RNA sequence: UAAAGUUGCUGCAGUUAAAAAGCUCGUAGUUGGAUCUCUCUCGGCCGAAGCGUUUACUUUGAAAAAAUUAGAGUGUUCAAAGCAGGCCGCCUGGAUACCGCAGCUAGGAAUAAUGGAAUAGGACCGCGGUUCUAUUUUGUUG
């Protein structure tokens, strides 16, 4: 305590903190590139998706809504964007 | 804290610092606008439009891409709700609780919650009157509440 | 090429216009700069014996410029030798409304045409290849300020050597001291 | 709900100084807050501070030197004339040798001594000593 | 708009309306000349008063009244009387023991001329002091400014 | 009246000493988050004209009975007082301040309200139109 630099927070404890309580608020979510097991072409998906994302180029269900992060279908791969 | 509940929760979205469109986003402002228009024709409120665009089409903030908010976009072209969506949802909730109450006369929690919902409706309606969104003679009536929704 | 608002082109503006024309003659991106139209240019001393070039691109054509900004900058760097080139949109700062004024404005001043907003946009365009990750204003003991800008590291090198060029440009056209640094991570 | 951000800032810095901490973060920030912190600067009571630009409202990280006994706000912001300034500083300040009353006049934000020099009254904001 | 609705004949006293006219100059009616005056203090005469036909002896522009003394402003609160309205003036009264103000108001019945049409509950009126026009009316509406959100 | 910070604006108290409504909603009231750095015409470069949304606030200026209060001068023998007095016919006073609030006045523009374009019921340039109208015409008349 006492002499603790609030100007230069450490990255680990900055991620440790709540998203709204950081020096500058940074959301915890991200955008994923989801690849279906059979379809050759990728889809952009929100991590905390609240809707049943359907394959635009097929009938496969890509993710299911949950309390927090959306659950990807088994086999459907994903890569973090940016 | 909550307006009508004792709870004091801290749960909301945290928009990022960067207001620039991400490079991977290949959608143009016009494409986003047409997607918004057809989603509105499907019968969705601006909230649902934003959720669908964020979930499936990979746009973070429509205002961030098109330089303009969703409701303004809908009102600009013409197809916008007669009364604001939050007021509409409040009226719908009040109608539902009233319908439940008229048959369950013994329910006293429902009466209390209904009064809370009416207070919220009145506050919102008075605010919208002061901003000229609603006509000054617009008033909430239980008899015509179901008609409005 | 240059179309000044005051319709008084000068020697450096003419040089910039003929250089852009030469690009339109011998660079595949000709079809871009045939439509585009810059408005002003200036050469200003920046570091010791060094100088820098500022091109006042029009606001509505800013994004079209930023589409091929990197190519334009590299080509002008080759043509102008060691002369750094920065593209900054030309924005009008309407005067602040004052009780001792007149009919100069029958409409409220838009927030985009304000000193603070104009300066923020000027900095953003000044560091276009990078992104403004953060901003920190430090107030010194003498009352002076210092705007320290956190830029993305993704595109460091590209403007890493261009450090102290943006600072000089901003000190010239804005009058405020600005320092640039790259955060370790986000 | 939160009103008079200046009161919250002054309470935060006062509590941090009572606790012996070397830096304090204040949020939200404001131009009134920055001017008050600067008049506290020029008299050596606070130290260097830095503004963090969150796009909603900035934060201020304030370095603290142990020279600050009290800093507070006076609400409501009463209008003070030149005649009543003596009564106000008799009430608020601990001595005539040190301490300052801060006020907004049309000339800006400044301590009571500068307001006397410029012959301008205004509205009281707070005090520090 | 018929202007003869009283038992007596309504007419501007200064204007003479029975000047002899030859048949050669009988192109319909003579377009009865209108009496109007320019009240000072930089107040413009409404075009309605100049080109109107109403008879109002209390009108500051076409009647027999002199604007003198105090010029005040108020908000229109009621318009339920004939040719006169009730405006509200709000202010803060200082209390020295507490160094604090309290909100006060007083209503004022002011004569409103037919030259000011489309006056709504809520607009601002600049009124000017005149001689007593009734038991409670001592002011005449000189200018009307619309509310902040009018159509 | 002070003591009485035992009426508390300054500046009091409400767990147990007297004290927070049984609980919630809710009109009025009170309070309310960041944010925005004077000119075109008239008269002799100025004097004029608006109006910059309006203020609140702050500073100045004017108008504000005397007595009383503060206060300058003056040995009532001193003093409370008084407006007198001093020099060898002259000389010299009978000042000044203060006077809430509201109302006038002119600077300042931080603070605090308020507005200015989103059915464009927008600004500026020129255009064109529609209508009515004052006088130019013109030694004169006409
Ligand atoms: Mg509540
Ligand atoms: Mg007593
Ligand atoms: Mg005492
Ligand atoms: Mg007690
Ligand atoms: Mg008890
Ligand atoms: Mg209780
Ligand atoms: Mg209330
Ligand atoms: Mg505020
Ligand atoms: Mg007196
Ligand atoms: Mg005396
Ligand atoms: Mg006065």
């Amino acid at each position: 305590p006492l002499a603790k630099d609030l100007l230069h927070p450490s990255p680990e404890e900055e991620k440790r903190k709540h998203k709204k309580k950081r020096l500058v608020q940074s959301p915890n979510s991200y955008f994923m590139d989801v690849k279906c097991p059979g379809c050759y072409k990728i889809t952009t998906v929100f991590s905390h998706a609240q809707t049943v994302v359907l394959c635009v180029g097929c009938s496969t269900v890509l993710c299911q809504p949950t309390g927090g992060k959306a659950r990807l279908t088994e086999g459907c791969s994903f890569r973090r964007k940016q | 804290g909550r307006m009508h509940a004792p709870g004091k929760g801290l749960s909301q979205s945290a928009l990022p610092y960067r207001r620039s469109v991400p490079t991977w986003l290949k959608l143009t402002s016009d494409d986003v606008k047409e997607q918004i228009y057809k989603l509105a024709k499907k019968g969705l409120t601006p909230s649902q439009i934003g959720v669908i665009l964020r979930d499936s089409h990979g746009v973070a903030q429509v205002r961030f891409v098109t330089g303009n908010k969703i409701l303004r976009i809908l009102k600009s072209k013409g197809l916008a709700p007669d009364l604001p969506e939050d007021l509409y949802h409040l009226i719908k909730k009040a109608v539902a609780v009233r319908k439940h109450l008229e048959r369950n006369r013994k329910d006293k929690d429902a009466k209390f919650r209904l009064i809370l919902i009416e207070s919220r409706i009145h506050r919102l309606a008075r605010y919208y009157k002061t901003k000229r969104v609603l006509p000054p003679n617009w008033k909430y009536e239980s008899s015509t509440a179901s008609a409005l929704v | 090429i240059v179309k000044p608002n005051g319709e008084k082109p000068d020697e450096f503006e003419s040089g910039i216009s003929q250089a852009l024309l030469e690009l339109e003659m011998n660079s595949d991106l000709k079809a871009q700069l045939r439509e585009l139209n810059i408005t002003a240019a200036k050469e200003i001393e920046v570091g010791g014996g060094r100088k820098a070039i500022i091109i006042f691109v029009p606001v509505p054509q800013l994004k079209s410029f930023q589409k091929i900004q990197v190519r334009l900058v590299r080509e002008l760097e080759k043509k102008f030798s060691g002369k750094h080139v920065v593209f900054i949109a030309q924005r009008r700062i309407l005067p602040k409304p004052t009780r001792k004024s007149r009919t100069k404005n029958k409409q409220k001043r838009p927030r985009s045409r304000t000193l603070t907003a104009v300066h923020d946009a000027i900095l953003e365009d000044l560091v276009f290849p990078s992104e403004i990750v953060g901003k920190r204003i430090r107030v010194k003991l003498d009352g002076s300020r210092l705007i320290k800008v956190h830029l993305d590291k993704a595109q460091q090198n590209n403007v890493e050597h261009k450090v102290e060029t943006f600072s000089g440009v901003y000190k010239k056209l804005t009058g405020k001291d600005v320092n640039f640094e790259f955060p370790e991570f986000q | 709900v939160r009103m008079n951000v200046l009161a919250d800032a002054l309470k935060s810095i006062n509590n941090a100084e009572k606790r012996g901490k070397r830096q304090v973060l204040i949020r939200p920030c404001s131009k009134v807050i920055v001017r008050f912190l600067t008049v506290m600067m020029k008299h050596g009571y606070i130290g260097e501070f830095e503004i963090i630009d969150d796009h909603r409202a900035g934060k201020i990280v304030v370095n603290l030197t142990g020279r600050l006994n009290k800093c507070g706000v006076i609400s409501p912001r009463f209008d003070v004339q030149l005649k009543d300034l003596e009564k106000w500083q008799n009430n608020l300040l601990p001595s005539r040798q040190f301490g300052f009353i801060v006020l907004t006049t049309s000339a800006g934000i400044m301590d009571h001594e500068e307001a006397r020099r410029k012959h301008t009254g205004g509205k009281i904001l707070g005090f520090f000593f | 708009a018929d202007i003869q609705t009283e038992r007596a004949y309504q007419k501007q006293p200064t204007i003479f309306q029975n000047k002899k006219r030859v048949l050669l100059g009988e192109t319909g009616k003579e377009k009865l000349p209108r009496y109007y005056k320019n009240i000072g203090l930089g107040f413009k005469t409404p075009k309605e008063a100049i080109e109107g036909t109403y008879i109002d002896k209390k009108c500051p522009f076409t009647g027999n009244v002199s604007i003198r003394g105090r010029i005040l402003s108020g908000v229109v609160t009621k318009m339920k009387m004939q040719r006169t309205i009730v405006i509200r003036r709000d202010y803060l009264h200082y209390i020295r023991k507490y160094n604090r103000f309290e909100k006060r108001h007083k209503n004022m019945s002011v004569h409103l001329s037919p030259c000011f049409r489309d006056v709504q509950i809520g607009d601002i009126v600049t009124v000017g002091e005149c001689r007593p026009l009734s038991k409670t009316v001592r002011f005449n509406v000189l200018k009307v400014t619309k509310a902040a959100g009018t159509k």
